[PDB]
RNA sequence: CACCCACUAAUAGGGAACGUGAGCUGGGUUUAGACCGUCGUGAGACAGGUUAGUUUUACCCUACUGAUGAUGUGUUGUUGC
RNA sequence: CCCACUGUCCCUACCUACUAUCCAGCGAAACCACAGCCAAGGGAACGGGCUUGGCGGAAUCAGCGGGGAAAGAAGACCCUG
RNA sequence: CGGCGGGUGUUGACGCGAUGUGAUUUCUGCCCAGUGCUCUGAAUGUCAAAGUGAAGAAAUUCAAUGAAGCGCGGGUAAACG
RNA sequence: CUACGCCGCGACGAGUAGGAGGGCCGCUGCGGUGAGCCUUGAAGCCUAGGGCGCGGGCCCGGGUGGAGCCGCCGCAGGUGCAGAUCUUGGUGGUAGUAGCAAAUAUUCAAACGAGAACUUUGAAGGCCGAAGUGGAGAAGGGUUCCAUGUGAACAGCAGUUGA
RNA sequence: AGCCCGGCUCGCUGGCGUGGAGCCGGGCGUGGAAUGCGAGUGCCUAGUGGGCCACUUUUGGUAAGCAGAACUGGCGCUGCG
RNA sequence: ACUAAUCGAACCAUCUAGUAGCUGGUUCCCUCCGAAGUUUCCCUCAGGAUAGCUGGCGCUCUCGCAGACCCGAGCCACGCA
RNA sequence: CCGACCCGUCUUGAAACACGGACCAAGGAGUCUAACACGUGCGCGAGUCGGGGGCUCGCACGAAAGCCGCCGUGGCGCAAUGAAGGUGAAGGCCGGCGCGCUCGCCGGCCGAGGUGGGAUCCCGAGGCCUCUCCAGUCCGCCGAGGGCGCACCACCGGCCCGUCUCGCCCGCCGCGCCGGGGAGGUGGAGCACGAGCGCACGUGUUAGGACCCGAAAGAUGGUGAACUAUGCCUGGGCAGGGCG
RNA sequence: CAGUAACGGCGAGUGAACAGGGAAGAGCCCAGCGCCGAAUCCCCGCCCCGCGGCGGGGCGCGGGACAUGUGGCGUACGGAAGACCCGCUCCCCGGCGCCGCUCGUGGGGGGCCCAAGUCCUUCUGAUCGAGGCCCAGCCCGUGGACGGUGUGAGGCCGGUAGCGGCCCCCGGCGCGCCGGGCCCGGGUCUUCCCGGAGUCGGGUUGCUUGGGAAUGCAGCCCAAAGCGGGUGGUAAACUCCAUCUAAGGCUAAAUACCGGCACGAGACCGAUAGUCAACAAGUACCGUAAGGGAAAGUUGAAAAGAACUUUGAAGAGAGAGUUCAAGAGGGCGUGAAACCGUUAAGAGGUAAACGGGUGGGGUCCGCGCAGUCCGCCCGGAGGAUUCAACCCGGCGGCGGGUCCGGCCGUGUCGGCGGCCCGGCGGAUCUUUCCCGCGCGGGGGACCGUCCCCCGACCGGCGACCGGCCGCCGCCGGGCGCAUUUCC
């Protein structure tokens, strides 16, 4: 029964909830097990980076997040093609590939291919037979310069272009931002019906004289 | 701490603070929000008006991200840059005005509450309100739009 | 309750948890079976009729009925008021 | 309803067996606020307790069915949900 | 639950199945308005889905057609009554 | 003058349901602390022993006991019982009472034996009376069958007897 | 927060410098009955939501320790003479 | 009627600690404050919500805090009943 | 000697001829989770919070504690209003101008208005002093009046969003069934120089077994015809007399 | 995200997804279309190498499957075939011998071992208790977890710590070799080839979902297309756009775990509790069955478990004995209450019991029984360092222009002092000196906090401290040995 002022509450506890209760007493144990697995994997892939393959620079989808940028699943085939890396050799040398990702614009394409070229420059390649260095790398730069990389490879970072203070011009002072926004909304709203009315007026015009 | 509760003081009193006449029974009045239109109608009308009925248009598959548009007021506008920026602009001999990117700071619309200090500034925003634009123009600034 | 027969001095009226069921009886009402009449579409109902239908315990306390005893007169007995 | 028959009755009596009874042995249960003498008063309008009076004498035995509104069952009647 | 499954049925109207009344004797009267049951579809009214036609750009709308049943018409009380 | 302390003055004091405060009231366990207590005797229990507090309760003496226990500052509860025809266990009155009364019946002597109404043997008097209280099976039981021994418990008295 | 002087505003009202309302300055304390008392204000909130009785007023009823109202007090919740 | 002492729907386990506006119970001490059986609405009349009555937490203010012993040196608080 | 009926409970009313209670011991009933609301304590504060993850000899304690900061994603708060499209919270004075037309173009200032109350604070004429005086040195107390007024209250204005009524202007890379603005009412859980966030505790309400015990019932899946009811199969049994 | 969009007698109630941040991260294979002399696969005999999960190689005018389609290439990310150019780039499989010894320090499994008091004196039935152990303190400690042992034990024993030791077995990591397989990769151009049907979709019905003119699933009816089809959260027509490519298949990790095997732990319970079950417990027992289902721990350190005598037929007693204790005697630790027996005291006709007030008796308590103490002074009779004041030494307290330092707080100057030779930050400006198209990352300058410094001025010695003085106080050692001082 309600009692004086209060919030109308609707608990979702009518469905025998006590048979399905997930306690978290194994959370510290799970963290320990995950850390042990991470360390074992890092030991298994000894000089290779612990986090794994390099990931592409990827802009977040919706209008809420399109100002941010993050790491994607894998580099696109167009990026690999213009960077000169085979799509079957990239995974061997540690480059994640995403065959189902497309490149709508050219700026993201170019950013990801400079990322690929920078990674390829920073890559140290061990020959299959250490006694027979065929085409990988010189032994000088892989004897002591080889080191397991901790953290994501070339972590994706949001960059901000700083604009220096400048003199405001008369055109910028005379721009009407609110009026422009209102008129743009009105034009986008009435674009179709204006076209239909113009079409009807043209129909009347092409036969007004008879 | 169970030692700080009324149960430790209600030992020895037969009804445990629930009365001898009305007692403490299972569910007098119903369970939950029962009888909100019949025998709890006075409580519901008194404290939760508008509770019953439908108002407005329903919209399937609402995506909050589409309508995401955080706002910032002009009184908090200058807090988005460093103090160095404002003092340098104030003491600048030339009429150079700093650029404030509220989209960079995480805001899409600039609202017009408050007042601005008397110094020009360029403001980059997705949307502006009419009074915000007027107050920015008043101090000799400019409003520029971004997408 | 009633009514009649007969006797009689008279056949007055009442109470006691409408005295009295671990006192009885169980004829009546008032379970379950069943029949009739009326009512109800029906299941079924009827201060309407009819028939058949388990009446358990006292050894406790008191009361009462009887039966030993108890206190005092040193013990004990007889006769007594 | 009639004949016959008879202790159904007038109107009760006597006898027999087994008990009950007393003893040796053996040995429960129901029930139990505390308990247990009355009259009147008042009181939840029928008291064992309270008030006012009557009064009150250990421990017991055999019976008894007036009381304990006795025991047995969270009334089956009636109403409410 | 289901299978062309099973019982009556190793049966066939002097047989199976469903009712009422209750030996024999003597009788079993009137009522088909009501509610049931049943016979006939006769132009027939209503009547779902599907199908048909039309309008529309389509969704859709409308119209035409018209199965049982119900209405309409007979029978029936050892059907309820 | 533990200032969460101490001191002064004035008025006031009923209480169900209910609310609040205080508890140096009480139980159990944890973190600290008492250079705490204890086989020269812990807990528990008993006590015509001495006291303290309005009270919840607590301290000390004596006895029993034989290995653990407590104060203070915080923390945490499965934390306080007279009731629930409460649950489990134990024990009274009733009460040495009701009762050991369906189917006629026992008696004498002897033996064994510590012990005989009940066992065994003999004698007598009775009963079942062949549709049996007789002689044998089915189902069911499962060793109850047979011999020897015992007299704890059981055979609602007893037993020297017994399924 | 009273009274009395001036002055200003009004798009209301209007013969009128009218009326009304508001606003702005200024001056008036004998604090404009008695008595008593320190007031104002917010949040959260339990229990209760069967009542009963008495004086008096009062409705129904022959009446009721009946049923129903008004006022105050009480019992409930309260001991004491 | 009977269906393993169970029948107007057996027994066993589980859903299940089913629900109950109804009955019963509800565990230490002291101190302070202290009720209601009334209003309105409810398939409401043995129950709730609601206002009232209660408690707790406060907060905003008023009289001043007087002379180190002592000693006042027309006018005597916001406001309330 | 005086006083003293048996407790618990429901009840207007219990000592009741109202119910439970023979006695004793042990057990025995408002709990935990979640979500709210308000109050209180703590930290930080227009912010706050790492709770999920990760890094640290992996582990007696330690399943703890510590740290992250381009792990603050995100939650809550910092903005409301409208069904929605959407829109979205600064005014007061001195002026020169159209015509200061109840209004349009700018300057200079200041920065959420005003009235009435308002703790506190400030100024303060005049008083209080010693062995006394004509003459000023330093500060202490009382003080009529006056001033700035916190929080909060009442009121009047102002601003934002919705919706009506009236009406006239303005803008343009789209001259539009375009966009913007005003005045006067009215609807809002608004603004009007933030108060929240996290943690803990208490109380109250609620969903959960929900203070403890309690139905008559309902559902699912199994076990029973050793009793009984009935059908079938295969066995067994029933003196002596009368009527005729 | 979010108790949100939405569903809901729009009531009670129900209720996702996308984006974002993380844990983990892995991709692929057919059919078809095609090309390749079926290139393919199974079985059976023979030989050799092997056994340890039965494989490898070779042989068979040996069988069979298979053109009603095996294998190789190839799969939507396109693919194939030709040319032209460029690069030879190096794969996996099972052993032989051994390293780095597998690795947070053994990789796993098993076995056996590794410090130090039973020292002295005492308590006790027994002690693991108590006191001590000169050298800074008994000994070890990388071991002071735990358990056992007649208490309570780091050193008595097992263990515990330790990148401690030894032995046995098993598994995967590189090199040289071994047996054999193993067949070309990329770019450009040209020519070709490209897809899953009673399926999608539509109607209807039923269930389901938050899915609302119908989210998903299924039954029935209809029944496809190929610039096609699906989706684009309101039914429909036209139109543009976006996105994917259904009706075939496989795939580790992050995730779940009240059963099982083996472990570790706990602010949990402590024999009516905790599992029903601490024990011959799913046992005894109950029911025809399905099924239901308990109660029940403790002598003692050690049985040392009462020899023997005596009465009785025995149970059972009286002695004796063991033990620290049988006032621990085989359901035996302790041993409450209810209830009962006996003893002692008191009392008794208004049932007991109770409150207040006394009185009597009784058991105990009070070291009760000649009643306290202690400060000063007076008087008496005795002792003794030594009383005061001075000297020396030590230590404290207080004060001192800072006497002298050490400094401390707040400012104030030149920055000599730091992006080489001091930091950290800035939504502040830049090469107009430096490596990426006139388009980045560095390096600089400036600013803010700084840092230690060279020094000075202001306030102060502060509760941040020292040295000197001055005063005072205390203590120790002298002298003071008597009208002082003390007992
Ligand atoms: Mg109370
Ligand atoms: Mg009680
Ligand atoms: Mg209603
Ligand atoms: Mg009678
Ligand atoms: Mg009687
Ligand atoms: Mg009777
Ligand atoms: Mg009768
Ligand atoms: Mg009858
Ligand atoms: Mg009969
Ligand atoms: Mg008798
Ligand atoms: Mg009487
Ligand atoms: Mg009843
Ligand atoms: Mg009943
Ligand atoms: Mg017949
Ligand atoms: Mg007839
Ligand atoms: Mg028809
Ligand atoms: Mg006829
Ligand atoms: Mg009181
Ligand atoms: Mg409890
Ligand atoms: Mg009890
Ligand atoms: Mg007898
Ligand atoms: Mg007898
Ligand atoms: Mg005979
Ligand atoms: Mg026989
Ligand atoms: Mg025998
Ligand atoms: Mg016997
Ligand atoms: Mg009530
Ligand atoms: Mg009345
Ligand atoms: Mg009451
Ligand atoms: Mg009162
Ligand atoms: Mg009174
Ligand atoms: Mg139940
Ligand atoms: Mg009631
Ligand atoms: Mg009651
Ligand atoms: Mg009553
Ligand atoms: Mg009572
Ligand atoms: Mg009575
Ligand atoms: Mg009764
Ligand atoms: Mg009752
Ligand atoms: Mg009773
Ligand atoms: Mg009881
Ligand atoms: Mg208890
Ligand atoms: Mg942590
Ligand atoms: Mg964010
Ligand atoms: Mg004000
Ligand atoms: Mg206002
Ligand atoms: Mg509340
Ligand atoms: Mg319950
Ligand atoms: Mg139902
Ligand atoms: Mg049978
Ligand atoms: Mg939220
Ligand atoms: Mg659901
Ligand atoms: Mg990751
Ligand atoms: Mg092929
Ligand atoms: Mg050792
Ligand atoms: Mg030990
Ligand atoms: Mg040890
Ligand atoms: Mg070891
Ligand atoms: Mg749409
Ligand atoms: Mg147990
Ligand atoms: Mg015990
Ligand atoms: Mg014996
Ligand atoms: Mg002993
Ligand atoms: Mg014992
Ligand atoms: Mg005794």
């Amino acid at each position: 029964a309600p009692s004086r002022n209060g919030m109308v509450l609707k608990p979702h506890f009518h469905k025998d909830w006590q048979r399905r209760v997930a306690t978290w007493f194994n959370q510290p144990a799970r963290k320990i097990r995950r850390r042990k697995a991470r360390q074992a994997k890092a030991r298994r892939i000894a000089p290779r980076p612990a986090s794994g393959p390099i990931r592409p620079i990827v802009r977040c989808p919706t209008v809420r997040y399109h100002t941010k940028v993050r790491a994607g699943r894998g580099f696109s085939l167009e990026e690999l093609r213009v960077a000169g890396i085979h799509k079957k050799v990239a995974r061997t040398i540690g480059i994640s590939v995403d065959p189902r990702r497309r490149n709508k614009s050219t700026e993201s394409l170019q950013a990801n291919v400079q990322r690929l070229k920078e990674y390829r420059s920073k890559l140290i390649l061990f020959p299959r037979k250490p006694s027979a260095p065929k085409k990988g790398d010189s032994s000088a730069e892989e004897l002591k310069l080889a080191t397991q990389l901790t953290g994501p490879v070339m972590p994706v970072r949001n960059v901000y272009k700083k604009e220096k203070a400048r003199v405001i011009t008369e055109e910028e002072k005379n721009f009407k931002a609110f009026a422009s926004l209102r008129m743009a909304r009105a034009n986008a709203r009435l674009f179709g019906i204006r076209a239909k009315r113009a079409k009807e007026a043209a129909e009347q015009d092409v036969e007004k004289k008879k | 701490p169970s030692r700080l509760r009324k149960t430790r003081k209600l030992r020895g009193h037969v009804s445990h603070g629930h009365g001898r006449i009305g007692k403490h029974r299972k569910h007098p009045g119903g369970r939950g929000n029962a009888g909100g239109l019949h025998h709890h109608r006075i409580n519901f009308d008194k404290y939760h008006p508008g509770y019953f009925g439908k108002v407005g248009m329903k919209h399937y598959h609402l995506k909050r991200n589409q309508s995401f548009c955080p706002t910032v007021n002009l009184d908090k506008l200058w807090t988005l840059v460093s103090e160095q920026t404002r003092v340098n602009a104030a003491k600048n001999k030339t009429g150079a005005a700093p650029i404030i990117d509220v989209v960079r700071s995480g805001y899409y619309k600039v609202l017009g509450k408050g007042k601005l200090p008397k110094q020009p500034v360029i403001v980059k925003a997705k949307f502006f309100s009419r009074r915000a634009e007027e107050k920015i123009k008043s101090v000799g600034g400019a409003c520029v739009l971004v997408a």
